[PDB]
């Protein structure tokens, strides 16, 4: 888990005009977002209030290191997803195409139309390259 | 360039009857079955109903001498013969099997049945030689082209004994006279029965259909009947019931469907007359992440029922690619591949398409008053983007990349940058270059960067670029 | 009848210096106690006799049994008996380096000098041969050969220092290669002078007569037990008195882990050989082998001197076991075997087996809660309470006020009780594959134990007729009558 | 050792309708008894009062792990005893018989009568098998 | 007089590229500083010269000195010089695997291609021979031989890639066996392209002239210290500059542990070879070996270039020691030897011995109160820790005679207060203080045998105290004068008799 | 390190008529002096007052172990000095002579007179042997 904590450490010190190592909740979000997350303003409160009883609004590492020590529990499936991505990508080109998305689907029962299919690709597609790369496949599976 | 049928089965090591019996399951369940090599000198023992070693026994089998086919306690009598570290690591494993599993596993003298000696004579492993009498006891020498040990067998009980040759020394630097050859055994109904190599499965690739069949008709419906997530509702019903694996002790890490697939394989063999229980005791090599074995020849049985034997790792990769991972079949490769396996520090490489097209970019730092550090610059993949049109995106995208092109990036002469970072950003730049031409060619980077001057808040140059769409 | 060597022939194989052995008969006899030694480097014997000092626990390098440095402790452990065994050599050297540093001025190394007589001794034993002469830097040398293939040895004519180098194209085990250089040997500091070391006498085991142990117990501390109305708390203090003065052992500073009587016996031994003339100091330097739990050595031939004064040499481990069984551990003599036996020695992962009667019985003896728990601990390497409790009920000292007839009954029941609270756990869920076996095991044991108590007086047969359903002093009523 | 603490851990969680891991002194005894001990009610107080200054009567592991870290000091002679057992058992049958108990005794000076001897066996004997097994030999040397 | 090679012959054995060595004379001379290099893979030399890049600290795989891959860094370390050494091979590979992963994109591996000229080079050196042709899947190959018995090598005619396989029935050290497959070699990333690596120039030690070190000291700071009264604090001032500017060293990011002047000298060296045409980059990548404390390498032949510009090659370690002694550490030049020497290097447990004067004289020197209290600690590793007071079994006794006095009396011997007395005085007061301690010690041994090794520690101190005293005495006029002295009644009185005794 | 703490432990228990392990500041100095140090009475106060807020004047190990854990920071140069000593000693006799002290000096710029030189030697010399041994060279560098 060295790298784990090591990762949370990298971003934490990336933005912190505090110096010693204490940020605010006005940026706590940006941190979790730059570190690959999309938390809702509702979740950024009920947590920064349970462990942070300081009432000062000051946050450091040991505190943050613990919050992440909870969220990263039933989501660390990074693996399973990455593997699934590879399952769609039959041609092994590194990207998921509509044709490919078709098979997986049809072979799972749901017979889709060339329309519906192309709809899913575009929806999941973020760069407009007309295909889904792992990074995209990831975002699409995150929420 | 792979062997087929008879010839391949010959090299697979599986007991013919068992393999034939396997075609049935491969076919019926439309799923590829891949086995790792099987000690050829173990085959016959297996067929004759000898029990196979499970995860509670890690000693390596032997492929020479009278004890060939079994699991010698003295691992220098195993296939690892002559490899000090392997022998030693092997023994410790046996010692452990003997102690941490008392009454479960044990060792017993090796007895070579009248028929076995014969089998060995054909295979040209040992030869029953001249007689010998030692304390009023009758023995018959058993030879082998080996130079360190000397073997003999008792006429009375048929126990085999061995000793080190004259002046010769064991790998571990030992030397001893005549003494029994002990072999790993498991407890069966209070009696200790000898063990032999099992059928270590390499991988299992089921017809994508099959994993569906696995899903409960209900949980599936609650997302397939236009509940459009769906797009991601499928993948997850694909993961939990097709990709997901978990520990299990008797068997190792594996998957529900795999577990089942196990049972059928086993049952499937009993029918041929196999007495000694199971031949497939645990999950596939693809989940053997701590001590991965990289074998040269893989034995594959396709859903057709044919027999194929890859000749070498590079080949096994192709086969899997062309006929499985690229043909609607469920497959995942050992997570240790392309990494240093923790256990034995193995470094087995495998083709990861994801790393294939790795000329892209995201949260790096994966690499590890007055707004200058803040701002939305490292978020190329802006989720909120399905609102734009495929054209806007590819158009805006390039912009975001270039945004990062000259971000805080041109900091190429901040104090003293190590060739390590530059290399990265460089590479990254080499990525952003290609991660654009594509968006372009779809519908027409070293095109026009002179028509770009970022010397102000990205918002100011935003209009610029949109005018550069020409 | 066992096949063991005797007298002269055995002494020959023991490695001890004859005079020393003879001298030992005296102590074995006088103190009525078996003395067992582990093999002794035969090429060390003469050196010992000539008064060379032996290695104590502050020196763990292994002696050599070949080449000019034979009999001594080469600094370069690839010149020792462990020659050619990379790991052993390496482990050997680290040990020497440690001896040299963690004990500065205490232990050191010095060039090996082969005295005029020693070369001769070696020639006879057929270890090395003084060969052709050689001159190298205006210096005179005489090659010394050996059937060895990696090294080449020569000796200086002036000071008689031996040097060695690796042969052409040949490589050391550790993957080294070098030319001419002195052969250093482990030495100890004696009166400011550094004197070379050699193999010592390692005691395999000391088996004294129970009586001899008695002499260790203080005359009124024993009476304060012997003379005690009670019987239970007596049999205890009598045992605890055996332990304290006979069994228990402790880690001494330099004598390793040995007991107190052993400490004495040790001194008598060193005394004995000094009366014969040994001027090197001690020949026995520490506790014995049965306490060498971290790195146990399993030797084939053990040299035994019985309280009679005779010499016996077991031929092989299995035999050494018999001897000890038939003539010691089964004939009123104090003896305890290495606690590592039947386990994986921590230090060298050795796995030496030995016959342990207690285990033998395990099959017919129900377990205590502790064992039952501790079996659930060491079964956690990869869940219900009435069982361990009941087992605690089976073994209740309260039973010392009842009659055997009573005991068996109450016990027989308590067993059947546990056999139930267990049977239903398996009737419950498989839980863990190996936990299932643990219970199929307990079951059998509980079975045997009970079935055993019963044939002592009158299992499943009487198991179909018993209650499960409503729990107090009632289900026990039917039983009472059932057994009659 | 690892197993040591591992053992104290097994029993501790064996009975604890608390959940998280906190038992009472109303059962603390049962625990130490199921784990192979016979402490007196007098000793179960002067200890649960020195370290437990909470005044709540709640006990957990780290606390218990320390108490045991004291008692198991001049009693860990498990070895010495087990060895002693083996010393009495001349026939190596795994059990201590009267005849055997005789020798050890007579050879240590105390000459006993066939009566007194059979008395000791019967006293130490707990199952009535007419012999002492290690387990029994243990209780007789501890309890 | 020492048996060391010189010039041409020595350079030949050094392994450095001639041009590079010549180029080095320049710096050695100009900066009046000895330069010492550890051996360099001879089969690496030519590769270096031809501009191949050398391996830095991010690559610990060992180079190869045989077979087609000779001179390079084979990924399969059994193809390196460590060939046939299971543990070394294994340790070697793990290192490569690490280099490949913990440094992605930085370091990598690539197929070994033997250029038309290289094969030739190899043929001369008699390393490999281009043999018979072979055709395998419609592909043309040419066997490459070597007197090796485990592997078999061949080269592709098309791309010139070399492949190897294990011989029939033969087994790898690691117990492997495989058919034809490419020989991968460690490489570094250069401008997006992966270029092969080779042995670098490892500096054994850099010995500069004290003066050259002076130039390192800021002329002002040298003044704020050379300009002051205190005659004694006069030296202590320069001593600390000498240190700060030439002795102290620090762990750099990629240059390992080196000093600052060394950092400079380093750059001059790489500069020098670039002036000759070396286009591979740096040829020297790290502090010197004397700071390589975790895994010290003890080489036989050291290549030295003296401030004169001459070439010397020590024949063996013992010799290298002499050379350094007679011409460097004994001739006004800055030098410090690996701190691991005479100790067990932590990393590889190496035990390289070196002559350390301080020790070579701690026999006639009295221990410090500290250089004593510390010993009592180490010697306390052969016993159990508890209470220093009351260590006896009897309750009537609770203290080892002269518990602390022995220490204090040692602290008295080394008292800076003595800087106001005369030598004649000093020796006297000291000679006594020693005899004082020799007493508070003698009675400890006269008291009980406390611990077997503690006894020796004192039989040792005794001798030392003895020698020291006896030494001070022969400076002017031991046991002889020990029978006539007091024990019995303790202030400024027992010291009175002594005064007269020495005269 | 182990030895470090091990050293501070040796002296600490050397003088302590307290028993359990608690000395006074009336001797704290003697300890640090016997352990190779020369602290000033001004420094023996501002420290024994920061960590020691007991107001009792009682000191133990854990406390002392921490004080040393600070002083031994920019002084642990023991190494550098020892090396420097070896630099002066050209003849490798184990002692520093005037002649030697001369060179080092003159080669560093400061040209000294046979008088001034012999002055430094005597000053640094503590035994009067007419030369400086490492031990002395040490005191002179850390008084
Ligand atoms: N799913 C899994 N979990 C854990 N370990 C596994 C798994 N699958 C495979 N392994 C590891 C080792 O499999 C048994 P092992 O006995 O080492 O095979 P083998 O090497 O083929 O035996 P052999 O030596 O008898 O020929
Ligand atoms: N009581 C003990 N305490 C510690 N170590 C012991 C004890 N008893 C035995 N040993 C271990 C090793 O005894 C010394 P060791 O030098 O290893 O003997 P050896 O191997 O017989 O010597 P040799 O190599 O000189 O032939
Ligand atoms: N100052 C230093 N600090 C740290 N490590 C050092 C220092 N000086 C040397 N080293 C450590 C390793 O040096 C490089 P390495 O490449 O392993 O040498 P080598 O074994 O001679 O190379 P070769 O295998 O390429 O022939
Ligand atoms: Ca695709
Ligand atoms: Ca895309
Ligand atoms: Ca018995
Ligand atoms: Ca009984
Ligand atoms: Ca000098
Ligand atoms: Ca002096
Ligand atoms: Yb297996
Ligand atoms: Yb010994
Ligand atoms: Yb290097």
């Amino acid at each position: 888990t060295e790298e784990q904590i090591a990762e949370f450490k990298e971003a934490f010190s990336l933005f912190d005009k505090d110096g010693d190592g204490t940020i605010t909740t006005k940026e706590l979000g940006t941190v979790m977002r730059s570190l690959g997350q999309n938390p809702t303003e509702a979740e950024l409160q009920d947590m920064i209030n349970e462990v942070d009883a300081d009432g000062n609004g000051t946050i450091d590492f040991p505190e943050f290191l613990t919050m992440m020590a909870r969220k990263m529990k039933d989501t660390d499936s990074e693996e399973e997803i990455r593997e699934a991505f590879r399952v769609f990508d039959k041609d092994g080109n590194g990207y998921i195409s509509a044709a490919e998305l078709r098979h997986v689907m049809t072979n799972l029962g749901e017979k889709l139309t060339d329309e519906e299919v192309d709809e899913m690709i575009r929806e999941a597609d973020i760069d407009g390259d007309g295909q889904v790369n792992y990074e995209e496949f990831v975002q699409m599976m995150t929420a | 360039d792979v062997l087929k049928g008879e010839k391949a089965l010959k090299a697979s090591g599986l007991v013919p009857e068992h393999a034939d019996a396997f075609k049935k399951i491969a076919r019926e369940l439309n799923t590829y079955i891949l086995f790792r090599p099987v000690n050829k000198l173990a085959t016959n023992l297996i067929k004759s109903g000898v029990a196979t070693k499970g995860l509670n026994v890690h000693g390596k089998s032997s492929d020479w001498g009278p004890v060939a086919g079994y699991i010698p306690f003295d691992q220098d009598l195993s296939k690892k013969h002559g490899q000090q570290l392997a022998v030693e690591k092997g023994n410790l494993e046996n010692k452990k099997s003997i102690t941490e599993h008392e009454g479960e596993i044990g060792k017993i003298p090796l007895k070579l049945d009248h028929l076995r000696i014969e089998e060995l004579k054909e295979n040209g492993i040992i030869l029953k030689g001249k007689k010998e009498i030692d304390n009023g006891k009758k023995y018959y020498l058993l030879e082998s082209n080996n130079q360190v040990y000397e073997f003999r067998i008792s006429d009375e009980n048929n126990e085999v004994q061995y000793k080190t040759k004259e002046g010769k020394i064991t790998v571990l630097g030992e030397k001893f006279n005549w003494r029994n050859i002990e072999v790993m055994a498991k407890n069966v109904e209070g009696v200790l029965k000898p063990l032999t190599a099992d059928y270590d499965l390499f991988a299992l690739a089921p017809s994508l259909t099959e994993i569906k069949k696995q899903i409960p008709q209900k949980e599936w419906d609650k997302v397939v009947n236009t509940p459009n997530e769906k797009q991601k509702g499928v993948t997850n019903l694909l993961i939990k019931y097709g990709i997901e694996r978990k520990p299990d002790s008797t068997k190792g890490t594996l998957s529900n469907w795999q577990k089942q697939m196990l049972d059928r394989l086993n049952e499937a063999v009993k029918y041929t007359g196999y007495t000694g229980g199971d031949v497939v005791n645990h999950g596939t090599e693809q989940d053997n992440e701590e001590f991965p074995e990289k074998d040269n020849e893989i034995f594959i049985i396709n859903p057709e029922g044919e027999f194929i034997l890859t000749k070498n790792w590079e080949m096994t990769g192709r086969f899997i690619e062309k006929n499985i991972t690229g043909k609607d079949y469920l497959y995942y490769f050992n997570r240790s591949y392309n990494k240093i396996a923790p256990g034995n520090k193995a470094y087995i490489e495998w083709t990861d398409p994801i790393t294939k097209a790795k000329i892209n970019t995201i949260p790096t730092s994966a690499e590890f008053s007055v707004k200058k550090i803040a701002g939305y610059l490292s978020d190329y993949y802006n989720s909120a983007n399905h609102i734009f049109s495929q054209e806007k995106k590819r158009k805006i995208s390039i912009f975001r990349g270039i945004q990062a092109y000259n971000e805080i990036e041109n900091v190429l002469k901040s104090k003293q940058i190590a060739p390590e970072y530059k290399n990265y950003f460089q590479y990254l730049k080499e990525r952003i270059t290609n991660q654009v031409q594509l968006l372009l060619t779809h519908q027409k980077f070293k095109l026009l960067y002179k028509q770009l001057n970022f010397t102000e808040n990205e918002t100011d140059n935003f209009e610029v670029f949109q005018k550069i769409i020409d």
